[PDB]
């Protein structure tokens, strides 16, 4: 007996060779392989397979290889591949990617993916499943920002802030032991993973280091606190000893040095370069040259992403506003660098996306703009050379890496989060293809759903209107502790800061981020000579001129959004 | 050129289910006065007692239909079905308590079936 | 008024539908959420009028047509469901494929 | 001096012989007796009775027979009677039903119902007071469902789920030790009483039993997990050893057996039969015959309640939707059984109501539909034989029992909740007669108000618009722990699960539910031979044909609801 | 805008009143919450107009009559109260027995 | 509909603008929040229409004039900002000194 492909895909989701459109873009992903055994697919409901003595094992206790949760028939889009598999979760972690069910009667069942009495089922047939997004440029300014981030598929916020204080409104900084303590305690109430950056500023070691010891997960050097050679040097000395990441927003004014002076202060050490294009801040006009260096982990913030007809006007708008806050604003907003930034993303020269949430970037549009950028580059440059089968798999993997694995690697947290791999924490986002990258269906945090687009709570079923994003049981009562991770420095963990503050959240250790570089950025590992003409702002890559133009319209926009 | 958001473009061809496993066609009658649906993965010998068929031919087998679908028998209805072989370890536990071990234990299964009045045993 | 949770939430649907209808009246092709809001509010006002579930299941297929909405929106909307208080209590209306 | 009855009732609420209309139905309840001493009624305000040295005792410390809370002049509607009394609460429990005040100067004061310095007052004159509703068919799918349930007078949710996972969306199941642990911790944040059911599925004891030991309060057998003879048998063996209830949704497909096979697997053991009519699931077409057996505790879910002109169309709707989820849907939705279900409720043959919240039933309409059903039966059948004085007291007690005491008894929690009796937890709902069964005035949880229809928080007084349901102080901070009960199995309590998980809520013990049957269902204790014709679906009770028709309009509907 | 909590809540009353007025305009007898919304919003818009508390206490008895509402609704509504910002600050309006 | 948090919040701005426009239509000089709501909703509907950021920056200075608002309101409003979905994605509009 055979099933034609069309019916197969509409019952179990697509299989090898089938392609799926991402939202309303022209990007197509193709299933590269499938872990299933045809005819033994798992599924759940009346007269279906996951029933006792059939696809559900009736014998084994929870320890006997039995899952807490099976996502059935998921189409995984990840740096590691685009493929079809069941995903098994246990103790809040991904334990198995393969084929789930009952070895009593089914062939090809991954040994630790038994569906037993202890197993919950999520049907992912017809969905795309990705890792949760990792946003490493967050300003903690307004708690309402968390649901905004969840609704667009973000599960980890790294950054700084104490709320709408001017320091926090300008910089991703929680300054000093006491502010850090207060925000670690606040974090207890936020249904998302968090890591907090201290102020990367000082001319002695101790004022800086004491923030790492208090529980910071990294540091932020920002021009508004003095992005001087001294603060750069001291912060990187601290980071090399504490094994945490430093993010930099460099001296736009070129007051104490030009870009070459900042690189000299860095002295070959690892650093994450924020909003590398420079509209968001940094050495005018040439900061973007950072992205060519092997010791630099380069991210974009999202408002320049990608380059559109309104981009400049709105940034000129944004500069007026800065003048009105009277911020030394009589160069800064450059079509040449914003255009080039599109192409650098496509070439794998800028490795990461991030938001810049509420300071100069949009908490809920990291994932959204990543795909708009990929789609614009396909429209303008065409399929990448590396593609085949007519799919966009290569570009899809390069782009998905920018907001999942690469931020995780740069931050020192990729052992926990950032990709759908065995052994990693079960932060997972389900997407209907029609909404992919726009509005997440269900956000799983530590193996429990935390957030979902779901309907009327008084109704006979959950689908009647109004369907909107809502916090689910993972966020309620004490379960918020078990489903979310506070990331902290090794020294604060060793010194017992969690117990000293009463933290009940899972504690993640930041590590292995001093011993990495550009080469470690998955699919985005290009080092090169970037030249930015001081007079014309013309961008060259290894002597070749980079040029693009803005587009009038984007997908993943007015078809979807009520405002 | 018309864009259907999230649409599939499936590859050409067909998927064969349960490839390489023996198949067997048998006749089955619903002798009861109420409808019976049978799912793709229930060990076929352990279905509702009122289904009359050669119970021996149900051992170690299940319906050869797409995973998660069901055959339907109206009251009084007799029809053919195609069976495929169970895979994995070829063991069954629970369901109707006829097997609780290897499906190789044919005489034990049929003795339990007959004693409890599952129609169509020798 | 004694508003219960659903009554408070459902005010939003009526509001989104008013917004969408103003947008349609000034000549815009409607998007996915606008279209959903319009058809949903039509159903709830229908039930308030005392129509039957059967009537609203038919009428709901003729509230917006493809020329009223952006490309792809008809195919994005497979069903629209709404619960409302009919003269005989709360019932569920599902409108399958409301826009062709 | 005498007060005519009209003025008496408008100052103190009605007294013996007076009748009150329930909302806009044609049901009248009559005060059967009154605990008061005429002229010594308690009341609170300027120049009123509960003042120091007068109706308030100025001498006694809180331990000396003094109440924490007196509800004055309540009209109680309960299985135990419809009568007038003051209700006294202390340490979060009902300690006295009688006559409250000061024995210094008042006659007839119940000895442990002194109003003293420690006493808070709620005026219940002119209100109806009932026990909180006990909903034993809850799917935990969206946390927004809790306020929906509170607004319609429900105070205990028994059921299962991990949020909008397909397992939970189909079945009242929290599967396995880890899911159960996570949801017990979530429960810490939900302002309502909760008990959690594990998966009643397995062919070995241990995979099932380990869920009871982890903290489940009962089990759910559901066809979608395999409602086979084995899973039925193993679950009831577990339940008989652990002293918890099993709920069943049987094999609609008749795949492994017909109804007689399910009864044989049950083997005379106690079981709660969910949605016994069968639209909600179960042996097609004859499941409803379950309700005649002495070992079966039968409930209805609410969408078939009661039978109306739109009922079938909407259920046909609901079946289309199931086909579109592609659930083996090419018999199921039967006017004959839905009609009969009306009459079985009226006859005391179906003992309980429940919602089926968000899976095929409405979280906030258990109480609402109970009264709509009673009202329809009075309109069609007329007063029951047992009535007198022209009141509907007998029917009112049979119906109030369906959502208060009977679910409590079936679940093994009636020592704590389910009725207004001395010694029980102070879960109480105040209703204005005009809103009775539609929108609760104030919901009391453990002696503190948890939820209330109340107005503008910025106003000089609490009654200005907009008046809506809102969470009150009982739900805020740590008070949520003290006002709500997590019900758990004796073994999980004995094994220290509350301390092991950090639960701070009051822990209720599930017990005495293996040693009960149909006869224990208050006012609803009828056993009989129910016949369901296999060809015509005609329903007979002891050889007599049951026949009813749907109504075009219901009370407690468009007069009240904004949508 | 600087909306405070009451300003945000009270937008709902205006919205419910718009909904109710559309229902009345298409010929429906109004229910309990619709009637309350209409009279309440009338009061708040009245105060915004600069009328006095005394004026709104009188006028509020003549916004809806029994023939505008379902059976029993006049007797369900004993009072309607609303606070709003008058030219001289927030004041409370109570309209006793608004519908006969 | 799949409303996200901002979509739900922004319905409020449209609603406040409808309320304010009714107040203006019956002859009232508008206050600080009413004025902000009107100009903000104008911007968001403008972006929905497909206008550019530059157009809305100009037009926003001419939606209300001093004679439309109470004394002091022009000087209380230094800027009005709104983000909305343009055909090319979300952008920020700032209107400086919208009322003279
Ligand atoms: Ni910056
Ligand atoms: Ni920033
Ligand atoms: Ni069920
Ligand atoms: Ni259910
Ligand atoms: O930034
Ligand atoms: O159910």
């Amino acid at each position: 007996m055979k099933i034609n492909r069309q019916q197969y895909a509409e019952s179990y989701g697509p299989t090898v060779g089938d392609q799926v459109r991402l939202a309303d873009t022209d990007l197509w992903i193709e299933v590269e392989k499938d872990y299933t055994t045809y005819g033994d697919e798992a599924n759940f409901g009346g007269g279906k397979v996951l029933r006792e003595g059939m696809g559900e094992n009736g014998t084994y206790t929870r320890t006997e290889n039995v899952l807490d949760l099976l996502l059935t028939n998921a189409l995984i889009l990840d740096y590691t591949g685009i493929y079809k598999a069941d995903i098994g979760v246990k103790d809040g972690y991904i334990v198995g990617i393969g084929k789930g069910g009952n070895p009593d009667i089914m062939d090809g069942v991954t040994p630790n993916m038994i569906v037993g009495t202890a197993t919950e089922v999520i049907a992912a047939e017809g969905k795309i499943v990705t890792a949760g997004g990792i946003d490493t440029h967050v300003h903690f300014i307004n708690p309402d920002q968390v649901d905004v981030a969840l609704a667009n598929g973000i599960t980890t916020l790294f950054g700084g802030g104490t709320g709408p204080a001017e320091g926090s409104k300008a910089t991703t900084v929680t300054p000093g032991p006491w502010n850090i303590e207060k925000m670690l305690k606040s974090t207890e109430g936020l249904p998302i993973n968090v890591g907090i950056l201290g102020k990367g500023h000082g001319s002695s070691i101790a004022p800086i280091m004491e923030q790492i010891d208090a529980g910071a997960a990294g540091l932020k050097i920002h021009e508004d606190w003095g992005a001087t050679p001294a603060s750069i040097d001291r912060s990187l000395t601290v980071a090399d000893e504490a094994d945490v990441q430093v993010a930099i927003h460099s001296d736009t004014l070129n007051e104490a040095g030009f870009l070459e002076d900042t690189l000299r202060a860095i002295n070959g050490r690892v650093i994450h370069s924020f909003h590398v294009e420079g509209a968001g801040g940094g050495h005018a006009p040439d900061i973007m040259a950072m992205a060519g260096h092997p010791n630099v982990l380069p991210s974009s913030t999202n408002p320049t992403r990608p380059f559109t007809v309104n981009t400049i006007d709105e940034h000129l708008d944004m500069l007026m506003v800065c003048h009105h806050l009277k911020q030394n604003i009589p160069s800064r907003i450059r079509p040449e660098t914003i255009a080039a930034e599109d192409i650098l993303h496509d070439l794998g020269i800028i490795s990461m996306m991030s938001t810049d949430a509420l300071a100069m970037g949009r908490a809920g549009e990291m994932v959204l703009r990543t795909w708009q950028t990929a789609d614009k580059m396909k429209k303008q440059r065409g399929p990448l050379a590396e593609e085949k089968n007519g799919s966009d798999n290569f570009r899809a993997k390069r782009y998905v890496s920018k907001y999942t694995i690469n931020p995780a690697i740069a931050q020192g947290i990729a052992h926990e989060v950032g990709s759908i791999e065995e052994g990693k924490f079960a932060d997972l986002v389900l997407w209907e293809p029609k909404f992919f990258g726009v509005k997440a269906d269900r956000v799983i945090k530590g193996g429990i759903i935390a957030y979902a687009q779901i309907g009327d709570p008084s109704a006979s079923i959950p689908t009647p209107q109004p369907v909107m994003g809502r916090r689910m049981y993972g966020t309620v009562g004490d379960l918020i502790h078990d489903t979310n991770i506070t990331f902290m420095s090794k020294s604060s963990i060793q010194q017992g800061v969690p117990a000293k503050l009463g933290l009940k959240r899972r504690i993640g250790t930041v590590k292995n981020c001093r011993n990495i570089g550009k080469k470690d950025m998955k699919w985005n590992d290009v080092t090169t000579d970037i030249d930015i003409n001081p007079e014309t702002y013309e961008v060259k890559v290894d002597g070749e001129v980079l040029t693009c133009e803005p587009v009038k319209e984007l997908p993943m926009a007015q078809r979807y959004f009520l405002f | 050129n018309y864009i259907v958001p999230g649409e599939y473009r499936v590859a050409e061809g067909e998927i064969e289910i349960n490839a390489g496993r023996e198949k067997t066609t048998i006749r089955v009658s619903n002798t009861g006065d109420r409808p019976i649906q049978v799912g793709s993965h229930i060990h076929f010998v352990e279905v509702n007692k009122e289904l009359l068929f050669d119970r021996a031919e149900g051992i170690g087998r299940r319906l050869n239909i797409p995973s998660g679908t069901a055959a339907r028998f109206e009251p009084g209805e007799e029809m053919e079905v195609e069976l495929t072989e169970l895979g994995g370890n070829r063991e069954v536990f629970g369901i109707s308590d006829l097997t609780n071990g290897s499906v190789d234990n044919k005489e034990l299964i049929l003795q339990r079936a007959k004693e409890l009045g599952y129609k169509g045993v020798e | 008024m004694h508003l219960n949770p659903a009554e408070k939430e459902k005010l939003q649907i009526f509001l989104a539908s008013e917004l969408a209808l103003k947008r349609k009246a000034r000549g815009l092709k409607l998007n996915y959420p606008e279209a959903v809001a319009i058809i949903t509010s039509f159903i709830m006002e229908g039930a308030r009028d005392g129509k039957t579930v059967a009537m609203l299941m038919e009428e709901g297929k003729h509230v917006l047509t493809r020329d009223d909405v952006m490309e792809g929106v008809p195919e994005m909307i497979d069903d629209i469901q709404a619960e409302a208080t009919f003269p005989d209590g709360t019932k569920l209306v599902t409108v399958h494929n409301p826009i062709s």
